[PDB]
């Protein structure tokens, strides 16, 4: 309910990579990569961003985890939680915690780099008139510049095709 | 975030219903596999093909109509070959 | 026959009927009697932002034409 | 023959070669590219004085430039 | 497994390598080695047994996850000074992660857990191609980015490779996992030479390329996996037993055969630097990693373990193969000790 | 009737087609109409973008002359850069010290905003 | 006033969805010889009514206790978006002024998908899981033929704003210029709703989202290729005969509901493939070539 | 670093062209037929040397003529301009094939006495 | 510095110990793969994003469309695994030794 | 080895991606763009070290208009020291919407 929407989000994304990184069964884990998924969708288009990251929710969260919960299902269930994972869960949370806490109440954070600690409304462009969508007209490329590159796409994806089918018994 | 707004208040909506509706009570198959993984090219594709209406005015138009079409006859391709090598079937 | 189902169809219709309606009508109560402006392009939003700028009342309805000149 | 056979599989190739034939031959190509073409998205900019051009007109008004009329002579 | 799918997935491979050599953008890199290892799985598994599936699910995590880590240093080199041109970069950790994927893609001994285990259980044709292809077109790209290399990343994986190469081999009778272990000790005499003169390290990537094609096609001629079965190619056939000898001496690395070249001028341009003490403990290494071939020779050509009989049936029946090419590379590996001067072919 | 009922299929699909060519040439006339008018306003708004964006950065050099009278070193309007020219503000230099309202109105307004 | 908007937009919803289930049962008793029932409540009414709330307060026979995280997230998430997509549907001003909509439309089928995958693994373990596996197959199988026909269909609209759409939609319909993309698209329709010929709890809930779903897909074909003029300062007028199209497509779904035999689902996926996905793309690249043929690209503003 | 230079508001104030954005939209070919003919100066400085702080005093200029533009539409032919102008407010985003009754009418006006 | 980008990162280096480091399962290795392919995607769009450099804007598709058919071939080879056996532990694995 | 057939055939297919300053489709610039012109008509026809010891200049321009870092510690440091000022007690600030 503040200015620091995009910084707020991405602790939530952060929040989802452990909430799946700790190992859990897998089909909670695509459970957390879907709210994980949702909530960098969230960050992309509050960037804006109004194209590309809805696109990809579309193939990302539209045509990947279908098939990752559905060869999760049918392979194996293993019913049986396990205090390892909670463990594990509780040193990503305390990490994520005191990363905010080094945020907040100090100047610049160091991995190796020098974050200055504030929600990023800026940097930002000062509101240019464009008319045009400029990563519409971005992505509205590939088809009259894109010669090699959309040639050597295809070309992987029918190779694609053609490995799935032989690894699963070509003919 | 407005349609975030939306979004609240209507999660919020249909979780107050189910928690009143639930609080208050007063083997494998690979021909079953392979559609999956064909879905997830085919779709891959589509993911390629989908900005071509945002592309349909620009300076070179012969080059857009040249590539286009060669990514629906690739697909075209990939999908006459699993069908003539018996793959997808029962 | 059929006489007797139109009620129905009558009625889920009238469901299908009231909320564009509300819609509109809260549209043109929300705006001044206005249209509301949609802003697709960064272009019409810096326009609209120097609309709700010349206002005075920072509500971009007012629009405050041409007697303004003098 | 084909036709009895898979006839919808027939129907898809022919419409597919005439999608594929057909933007060769056409009176229409070079109209879209001329339509494409003169739409100005950013501003046309002035330029400096001088180098006595037998164009670029100094008016907007003036017809000494390239300009577009099709689109009303359909 | 046609012949027409079979030309299609190796004109993949070829196509994998070309787009990797010939780009000046950071994408298509990424798409080549993608490309060829989307390729390069199913040369592996041309059998069905479950070795051929676990070799391919473990080079394709490791080969994966060293593709994800290249993509991760890319996009740190967008986070800093934008552009994707194939040159200096400009982040030590960008180059760090960088050398550490191309590390892991072409084996290092912190990475090497994986190729003699995938070298085992694939037959001999889709070793070659793998160790061939995908030794040469990482190489490249070190080529391409060596101006901007903490020089201690290189070095240290480098020596650590040598050594963990040579001493992890003293201990396996199987063929491939010697021919992986000697690939590693090759791919650190490449890498430590990288940051002085990178015309040695092309070189020496050519020579060990044709090493690899006439060890794998004397092996080729006559399916062996155990030394035994060399023993019993001792006699069947007396060729390939002096043949076996000389490409073995050849990796061995001996100044009148023509593995000397490699390893001498990479001598010659490390101590026109003043390093000293690197050459001497590298080339002791060599003496090292020339047990196990002397010993494989041992047990081929030198000494004569005794046969089985229906050799005496064998011996109806003539060795029917054809070679890939067999004698050029043999005389041109083991017989090109005095074109030396054919160092400077290739600037 | 197969043949009649493809014959009056291939003839509606043929109108459908002409009249919507002839829309869509009318509807790329109005287009370039619409172009004609952002052409023509531009250098107004441009104008106003100019002394409003020079309007702000006077009074930030002025407020920060104010609030940053007791530190060493500083100079009041010190360039990061190196090379004196005209680089466009960032929304920081713009945007600073405003507390919330306007920021959220100006930075992320046409985001979630229609 | 705009959460009294969304109020305006979800409270309708359910009504019609009750709506819908009667008018569907009683048209079918229309159809076929059953001219009833309609004892209960004056032309039957307060029967939907009271179903909904003996669906509410039945007893349970409580097998439930089973993963509480799944069997709360998936009605949950199959309610929030049948609940939730009417947003961008344009009755005349739409709720929210998306600029691109349509691909918001197929994200959140594919999350329906995931609604009904999550339900299917909340089934234990069963006969009834790899029934909803063949579901989830069934249903996933359409968004590659309906994203590639929505994509030629608007490709005559030059961009996804969907008031663009509506703008095209005034001198001929788009069911002229597409016909047979426009009969693939329904038979699209049929099988991404689920029901005949293509085929635990709340059940009243799954209920609910397959019926939202089916009125959210009739709206948008009453969009997408139906309609009437828009007039300004009039709004009632588009909302009156946009109304009457939308019903008579879902009383024509009924229609092919009623009078139809299921097919078999090695029919079914040799009926997807083989026949729709050669002719989808014959008819997308055919409407790919059409505007270089005519000059007749649409303006992208 | 060398710090900036930035005019001070002894010269930052031209009186504003204070008319809201539907009737400067709708009032924009004929902007574009009697005025701009100067502003091409200003836009080609601009274009030029990419530095505002240096061209504006031709800002000022166009500023000028857009506000002698307006008062000579408001002296002249017409009253129904007002007319014109809300009827392209209320109608959404401004189509200019909406209110085409007015237009002419306008059309005929400006001919009449302008 | 934009902020952000900590955050990000700090994600992938999260995604990535979730990959090495991971107990008798491959999917859900496989599955945090996946999820250091969105960082990379989110990580690269919001950079294009804020340096507006438009025309090189096929990184995000082309990085997440190549990455998702690395995927598929994943979960083709997690089925051959599991059909050569009963599950598809990490276990069980154990032969083809070093 | 960096073989040029890239160069020799004379197609285009990997220089128009590649860098800032290129023809975008539109034609529109980039944020930072006269900044690398600069910064490669500086290192043009240099041998990437004294292009090192020569162009850093313009490069530190340049990085420094790409993230912002020095700016934003500026902006940083005005906000710590409004904080400190005003907890202070002087001047609650009429500068926003006045002066
Ligand atoms: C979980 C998040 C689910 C988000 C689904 C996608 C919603 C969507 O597409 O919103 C678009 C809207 C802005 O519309 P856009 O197409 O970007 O046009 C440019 C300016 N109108 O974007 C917005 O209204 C703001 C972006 C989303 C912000 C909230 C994220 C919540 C998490």
């Amino acid at each position: 309910m503040m200015t620091y929407i995009v910084f707020i989000l991405s602790i939530i994304f952060v929040m989802g990579f452990v909430g799946f990184s700790s190992k859990p069964s897998p089909i909670y884990g695509g459970l957390g990569l879907i709210v994980s998924g949702g909530v960098g969708c969230g960050i992309v288009l509050n960037f804006g961003g109004s194209f590309l990251g809805l696109m990809v929710f579309l193939i990302y969260l539209g045509g990947m985890m279908v098939v990752f919960g559905y060869t999760t299902a049918m392979a194996t269930e293993q019913y049986p939680s396990n205090k390892v994972v909670l463990g594990t869960f509780i040193t990503g949370l305390l990490m994520e915690f005191l990363m905010v806490y080094y945020v907040l109440k100090d100047k610049e954070v160091e991995i190796v780099f020098k974050f200055n600690g504030m929600g990023d409304w800026v940097i930002y462009d000062t509101g240019d008139s464009g008319f045009f969508s400029e990563e519409a007209m971005g992505i509205a490329a590939l088809y009259s510049y894109g010669t090699w590159l959309v040639i050597v796409t295809g070309w992987s994806l029918l190779i694609g095709v053609v490995v799935i089918m032989e690894i699963t018994r070509g003919n | 975030m407005n349609l975030m707004i939306t979004l609240l208040t209507n999660f919020t909506l249909a979780t107050l219903l189910v928690t009143i509706a639930f609080w208050l009570p007063q083997p494998f198959s690979m021909k079953f596999f392979l559609v999956a993984i064909t879905f997830l090219l085919f779709d891959l594709e589509i993911a390629l093909l989908l900005p071509l209406p945002w592309a349909s005015q620009t300076t070179n138009l012969n080059t857009m109509l040249t590539m286009a079409l060669l990514l629906i006859f690739l697909l075209a391709v990939s999908l006459a070959y699993e069908w003539t090598q018996k793959g997808l079937e029962w | 026959m059929w006489f007797e189902v139109l009620p129905g169809i009558a009625v889920m219709g009238v469901c299908l009927f009231i909320p564009g309606m509300a819609t509109a009508r809260i549209h043109r109560f929300s705006n001044g009697g206005r249209e509301k402006r949609v802003a697709h392009y960064s272009y019409q939003w810096y326009l609209m932002e120097r609309d709700r700028r010349v206002s005075g009342v920072n509500r971009y309805y007012v629009s405050k034409g041409l007697e303004n000149i003098d | 023959n084909v036709w009895a056979k898979e006839p919808v599989l027939v129907a898809s190739f022919a419409i597919a070669g005439l999608a594929v034939i057909l933007p060769t031959l056409s009176p229409y190509t070079k109209y879209s590219l001329m339509i494409n073409r003169a739409t100005p998205y950013n501003y046309p900019v002035p330029l400096r004085d001088d180098g006595n051009m037998p164009d670029v007109p100094s008016h907007p008004q003036d017809p000494q430039g390239p300009s577009l009329e099709w689109l009303k002579r359909l | 497994m046609n012949p027409i799918i079979l030309i299609i997935i190796l004109m993949t491979v070829m196509l994998g390598t070309i787009i990797v050599m010939i780009s000046t953008h950071w994408l298509l890199i990424w798409i080549g080695f993608e490309m060829n290892m989307l390729a390069i799985i199913p040369i592996m598994m041309k059998k069905h047994n479950p070795r051929a599936t676990e070799a391919s699910t473990k080079y394709f995590l490791t080969q994966s996850t060293a593709s994800m880590l290249l993509m991760m240093a890319i996009i740190i080199n967008l986070m800093f000074s934008g552009q994707w041109t194939v040159m200096k970069l400009f982040n030590p950790m960008a180059s760090m992660l960088m050398t550490m994927a191309l590390a892991m893609k072409l084996g290092m001994a912190p990475f090497h857990f994986w190729v003699p285990e995938v070298t085992q259980g694939i037959p001999l044709s889709s070793g070659l191609i793998l160790l061939t292809w995908q030794k040469l077109a990482p190489m490249s790209v070190l080529y391409q980015i060596l101006p901007s290399i903490n020089l201690d990343l290189i070095l240290t994986l480098s020596i650590l490779s040598i050594t963990i190469g040579g001493w992890g081999g003293l201990n396996q009778t199987q063929l491939r996992k010697i021919m992986a272990y000697s690939s590693i000790a090759h791919m650190g005499w490449m890498t430590a030479v990288l940051l002085y003169n990178p015309t040695m390290t092309l070189l020496n990537l050519i020579i060990y390329i044709i090493m690899t094609s006439t060890m794998f096609t004397l092996f080729m001629a006559n399916s062996t996996t155990t030394t035994l079965s060399l023993s019993h190619t001792w006699n069947k056939a007396p060729i390939m037993t002096i043949l076996v000898l000389i490409t073995l001496l050849s990796m061995g690395g001996l100044p009148p055969l023509s593995g000397f070249m490699p390893k001498w001028m990479i001598i010659q341009e490390m101590t026109k630097n003043d390093s000293i003490i690197l050459p001497t403990l590298m080339a002791i290494t060599a003496l090292l990693n020339l047990y196990f071939y002397m010993r494989l020779t041992y047990s081929t050509a030198l000494t004569m373990f005794p046969s089985t009989n229906n050799m005496k049936m064998k011996w109806q029946f003539p060795t029917t193969k054809r070679m890939t090419l067999l004698p050029t590379m043999t005389v041109l590996s083991t017989m090109l000790l005095p074109l030396t001067p054919i160092l400077s072919i290739l600037e | 009737s197969g043949y009649s009922m493809f014959a009056v299929g291939i003839g509606a699909l043929l109108f459908g087609y002409w009249s919507m060519m002839r829309w869509n040439r009318e509807r790329r006339r109005l287009q370039i109409e619409d172009f004609e008018a952002r052409i023509a306003l531009m250098p107004l708004l441009q104008a106003e973008k100019d002394r409003r964006v020079l309007q702000m950065l006077r009074e930030n050099l002025e407020e920060e002359a104010t609030i940053m009278k007791d530190v060493p070193g500083w100079k009041v309007g010190e360039s990061v850069f190196h090379t004196t020219r005209w680089v466009t503000p960032m929304m920081g230099e713009l945007y600073g010290l405003r507390t919330g309202e306007e920021i959220l109105s100006s930075t992320y307004g046409f985001i979630w905003y229609t | 006033m705009f959460m009294i908007n969304v109020l305006t937009l979800i409270i309708p919803i359910l009504l019609a969805v009750a709506f819908l289930t009667l008018v569907e049962r009683k048209v079918l008793g229309y159809m076929q010889f059953r001219k009833g029932p309609n004892v209960v409540g004056p032309y039957g009414l307060l029967q939907p009514i009271a179903d909904a709330i003996k669906l509410f307060i039945k007893e349970p026979l409580r097998p439930a206790t089973s993963s509480i995280s799944m069997f709360i997230l998936a009605p949950i998430l199959a309610l929030t978006l049948a609940l939730t997509m009417w947003i961008p549907l344009p009755m005349p001003y739409p709720l929210i002024n998306m600029n691109l909509g349509v691909l918001f439309m197929l994200a959140m089928s594919s999350l329906a998908v995931y609604s009904i995958l999550w339900s299917g693994w909340a089934s234990n373990s069963k006969y009834a899981l790899i029934g909803a596996l063949r579901a989830v197959a069934q249903t996933i199988s359409y968004e590659v033929t309906l994203a590639i026909i929505l994509l030629s269909v608007l490709l005559m609209n030059g961009s996804f704003t969907l008031s663009t759409l509506i703008i095209t939609q005034e001198q001929v319909w788009l069911i002229f210029p597409a016909w047979p993309l426009a009969m693939m698209w329904f038979i699209s329709t049929l099988a991404e709703t689920n029901r005949a010929p293509f085929d635990a709890g709340p059940f009243a809930l799954f209920f609910m989202a397959e019926y939202a779903n089916i009125i959210m897909m009739n709206i948008f074909t009453t969009t997408l290729f139906l309609g009437a003029f828009h007039n300004p300062y009039m709004p009632e007028l588009y909302t009156i005969n946009f109304t009457i199209k939308s019903l008579l497509l879902s009383i024509t779904f009924l229609w092919i509901r009623a009078s139809y035999p299921r097919f078999r689902y090695d029919q079914l996926m040799h009926l997807l493939w083989k026949n729709f996905l050669p002719l989808t793309l014959a008819l997308c690249m055919w409407h790919v070539s059409l505007p270089i043929l005519l000059s007749s690209i649409p303006p992208q503003t | 670093p060398g710090i900036v230079e930035l005019p001070s508001l002894e010269d930052l104030k031209v009186q504003e062209v204070k008319v809201s954005s539907s009737v400067l939209k709708a009032a924009a070919h004929h902007y574009g037929a009697q005025c701009d003919k100067p502003n091409k100066e200003f836009m080609l400085c601009r274009w030029e040397e990419k530095d505002p702080r240096r061209c504006l005093e031709e800002g000022k200029l166009v500023n000028q003529c857009a506000l002698e533009f307006f008062r000579q539409i408001k002296r002249h032919c017409a009253e129904p301009f007002t007319e014109y102008w809300t009827c392209i407010d209320y109608s959404g985003l401004q189509l200019f094939r909406r209110c085409r009754k007015e237009q002419a009418q306008f059309d005929k006006c400006v001919l009449d006495k302008l | 510095m934009s902020l952000v980008y900590m955050n990000i990162m700090m994600a992938f280096t999260v995604s990535l110990t979730g990959l090495l480091m991971y107990r008798s399962h491959l999917m859900s290795s496989l599955l945090c793969l996946e999820g250091m392919m969105l960082s990379l995607f989110i990580l690269a769009t919001l950079m294009i994003l804020n340096s507006h450099f438009t025309l090189a804007s096929m990184m995000p598709i082309i990085l997440l469309v190549f990455a998702a058919c690395e995927a598929a071939l994943g979960l083709s080879l997690l089925v051959m695994v599991s059909n050569t056996y009963g599950t598809d532990y990490v276990q069980n694995l154990n032969l083809l030794q070093c | 080895p960096f073989f040029d057939v890239q160069k020799k055939l004379g197609v285009d297919l990997d220089h128009w991606m590649t860098i800032q300053s290129a023809e975008q489709p539109h034609r529109i610039p980039a944020r930072c763009h006269a900044f690398e012109k600069e910064w490669i008509e500086c290192a043009h026809g240099i041998g990437s070290i004294r292009a090192e010891k020569e162009c850093k200049i313009e490069f530190e321009d340049f990085r420094e208009c790409l993230l912002r870092q020095k700016t934003m510690k500026r902006l940083n440091a005005i906000k710590r020291q409004r904080d400190k000022l005003i907890k202070e007690g002087k001047y609650t600030p009429p500068p926003h919407h006045s002066g």
